[PDB]
């Protein structure tokens, strides 16, 4: 399993421009945790074969995923929007 | 660290299809985009095929 601080910083470098309300990787990870722990209305969910849970809110266009123990994998805004969600 | 990155093919991925970011080529290991290599606009802006084409020039 990838080292978590590096996973968080790498995802913040890649996706931070999608979340200009946040200024650092810690705020980004906090926001991902908060999103999947207290999903806003309209957040849809799916489970993957390894126990990961996927989250997608079409209103904000926010996708995120976490493993079976709640460790975030990623959070981003897919350019394809709901079409991305309906592909899995 | 022992699965191939779907873009560059080097063994950098720990858990396949779990959105790890390859340290060599920058590809985020999105399973929708490896299952459909022409699908742009998931975790990565380019499709997998676009990212492989670009990387093979690099
Ligand atoms: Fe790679």
């Amino acid at each position: 399993k990838v080292e978590p601080v590096g996973n968080a910083y790498g995802h913040w470098t890649k996706h931070g421009k999608e979340f200009p309300e946040y200024q650092n990787a810690k705020q980004y990870v906090d926001a991902a945790h908060n999103f999947m722990t207290n999903p806003p209305p309209g957040t849809l969910t799916k489970t993957r074969p390894n126990g990961d849970t996927l989250y997608y809110n079409p209103v904000t266009n926010v996708f995120a995923s976490k493993d079976i123990n709640g460790v975030p994998r990623t959070m981003f805004k897919p350019e394809k929007g709901i079409e991305y969600w309906n592909k899995q | 660290g022992s699965y191939p990155c779907p873009c560059c093919g080097n063994k950098t991925i720990d858990e396949p299809g779990c959105y790890e970011i390859c340290p060599i080529c920058g590809w985020e290991d999105d399973p929708v985009q490896s299952a459909d290599p022409d699908f742009s606009g998931g975790a990565n802006s380019p499709s997998l095929n676009e990212a492989k084409r670009a990387f093979n020039e690099q």
